[PDB]
């Protein structure tokens, strides 16, 4: 469109030479008893009513 | 456990015993409450019974274990109080010293079958 020799254009870039290495750990959360998955559950209730 | 089915007679018979004279002594102690009868057990029947159970099944570490969790018979009343309490002194004073004698006997033979099995062992 503009045409030869009509555009001159210069790029300079700001690159990344640091090695690094990330480890990365998700816990779903359970607080809400609807999505909490459990293996042993022991309930005691008592009521002494007098 | 083999070790178990030899002592589980004694032990129960101590059990027994101790649980009596629980009883007899709580007979003692309310003898002034008017309208308490006289409780005592069958020394004998129970004995039997409890000489005569399925731990839950654990799949894994986090699975938590099964968790642990006599009938009394009316004394006979000799004479009747205008209270309604029916302990008589005599007989439950007598029977408490036999409990007492029967347990000791019981302590005596017990000790005596874990000290023969403890020097079959010594050596």
């Amino acid at each position: 469109i503009v045409g030869n020799g009509n555009v001159h254009a210069q790029v300079t870039a700001q690159l990344d030479f640091a090695n690094k290495e990330q480890t990365e750990e998700h816990y779903s959360p359970n607080g809400d008893a609807s999505k909490a998955t459990l293996r042993s559950r022991q309930l005691n209730i008592s009521e002494q009513v007098g | 456990d083999r070790l178990d089915a030899a002592l589980r007679f004694q032990q129960e018979a101590l059990n027994l015993r101790a649980q009596r004279q629980e009883i007899l002594a709580a007979n003692i102690a309310n003898a002034d409450t008017p309208g308490y009868q006289a409780r005592d057990i069958d020394f004998a029947s129970e004995l039997k019974k409890v000489m005569v159970g399925v731990a839950l099944t654990l799949t894994s570490s986090h699975h938590i274990p099964a968790q642990a969790v006599v009938d009394l018979l009316y004394r006979v009343p000799d004479q009747p109080s205008l209270d309604g309490n029916t302990v008589d002194m005599d007989r439950e004073r007598t029977q408490f010293a036999d409990n007492s004698l029967k347990y000791q006997m019981g302590l005596t033979v017990l000790g005596s079958q874990l000290k023969g099995m403890m020097n079959v062992l010594q050596g």
